[PDB]
């Protein structure tokens, strides 16, 4: 099957900014027939995708001037002129050269850049009803960031602990730009009562160092 | 040209659904299309019908564990979807000559049943303050969580809810000024309809 | 059914 490579994954932009997409193919999408079955949707957030170019370049019913689709054979691209809010959203993709299967590429996210952001990190321990169940929950919020890339460690009296986190991150803030995540650890109430210091450390490129929040049980 | 799929299934593992696209505004000139969407948003061609006269591709991770089918009577698609893992659990759309998209539906793989979450108050430890609330182990989507009844609003950040284990788990943080709480009551307010659960549960200092 | 989109599935 064909593999479609998409570079950049994610691309942060200024509002009225130039942007490029490019997509490559692992073999060439021009067809016996002569005809090149390369095509390119956006998904908008919340919505499903739609059709923005096809067949290279041919913009679909009611596509804005501001797109074009260039390329031949294995190498495309995607620009976007004068991007405004309204473009915002996942670019992919698509080739139906060599089928079955269709290919799509992964998915390049048309984001917006504003100043790098530290996060503010808010450590909680497991609420006092929590224990009563036998469960013990560690919460840490780190909200309003930027860039979006951020790595999040647990640790426990100064250890790792890799088993029982859930992350979840949201999607890029609509006012401000920002990014946020929040990371629980779970542990059963014995394990909970096994160590004292909790530390919720992360990376990030605003800081050489890694951040940290922490509290001690008792 | 409308594409309408319907609503969320909810399976466990092994089991099949039966996904539904009613087409409207020719449905016999145009194959139709079936394309998951993973978590991380990447996509993935299933395979397609010709409605007219009923021959079918797939793809052939899908082949095999996949069924295309169409009615003209109402100018609908059907996809049955076999062998469910937690790998299926996705959006799924119908795509009318790769050219115009359904809704999607949702198909989420669990081996629980009906669940009612746990909700948990997080208060800081002990100028602005950030507190906390944690639903804890549900199923099936959705719930909905909000601050002083909806009052609050500004400030908030109520996290997509994960999957894990075969229940979700959700957050939500709200920050306000510190001549705000606790001086005055923030309340998180949490509903999951399908447990019959509503629950309000007042942040306090520990 | 040929369909521009794409080529030679079901045509």
């Amino acid at each position: 099957d064909v593999v479609m490579t998409q570079t950049p994954l994610s691309l942060p932009v200024s509002l009225g900014d130039q942007a490029s997409i490019s997509c490559r193919s692992s073999q060439s999408l021009v067809h016996r027939n002569g005809n090149t079955y390369l095509h390119w949707y956006l998904q908008k957030p919340g919505q499903s995708p739609k059709l923005l170019i096809h067949k290279v370049s041919n913009r679909f019913s009611g596509v804005p001037d501001r797109f074009s689709g260039s390329g031949s054979g294995t190498d495309f691209t995607l620009k976007i002129s004068r991007v405004e809010a309204e473009d915002l959203g996942v670019y992919f993709c698509s080739q139906s050269t060599h089928v079955p299967p269709l290919t799509f590429g992964a998915g390049t996210k048309l984001e917006l850049k504003r100043a790098d952001a530290a996060p503010t990190v808010s450590i909680f321990p497991p609420s006092s009803e929590q224990l009563t169940s036998g469960g013990a929950s560690v919460v840490c919020f780190l909200n309003n960031f930027y860039p979006k890339d951020i790595n999040v460690k647990w640790k426990i009296d100064g250890s790792e602990r890799q088993n029982g986190v859930l992350n979840s991150w949201t999607d890029q803030d609509s006012k401000d730009s920002t990014y946020s995540m929040s990371s629980t650890l779970t542990l059963t109430k014995d394990e909970y009562e096994r160590h004292n210091s909790y530390t919720c450390e992360a990376t990030h490129k605003t800081s050489t160092s890694p951040i940290v929040k922490s509290f001690n049980r008792n | 040209v409308q594409l309408l799929q319907s609503g969320p299934e909810l399976e466990k593992p092994g089991a099949s659904v039966m996904i539904s696209c009613k087409a409207s505004g020719s449905f016999t000139g145009y194959n139709m299309n079936w394309v998951r969407q993973n978590i991380g948003k990447s996509l993935e061609w299933i395979g397609a019908i010709d409605p007219y006269y009923g021959g079918t591709s797939y793809n052939q991770k899908f082949k095999g564990r996949a069924t295309l089918t169409v009615d003209k009577s109402s100018s609908t698609a059907y996809m049955h979807l076999k062998s469910l893992t937690s790998e299926d659990s996705a959006v799924y759309y119908c795509v009318s000559g790769m050219e115009y998209w359904g809704q999607g539906t949702s198909v989420t793989v669990s081996s629980a049943k009906t669940t009612a979450p746990s909700v948990y108050p997080l208060a800081p430890v002990c100028s602005s303050v950030t507190l906390g609330c944690l639903v804890k182990g549900y199923f099936p989507e959705p719930v909905t969580l909000t601050w002083n009844s909806g009052s609050l609003s500004s400030g908030v950040h109520t996290f997509p809810a994960v999957l894990q284990s075969d229940l979700y788990t959700l957050s939500s943080s709200v920050t306000v000024t510190s001549s705000t709480w606790p001086s005055q009551s923030i309340t998180c307010n949490v509903a999951h309809p399908a447990s019959s659960t509503k629950v309000d549960k007042k942040i306090e200092p520990r | 059914v040929c369909n521009p989109l794409t080529g030679a599935l079901l045509c």
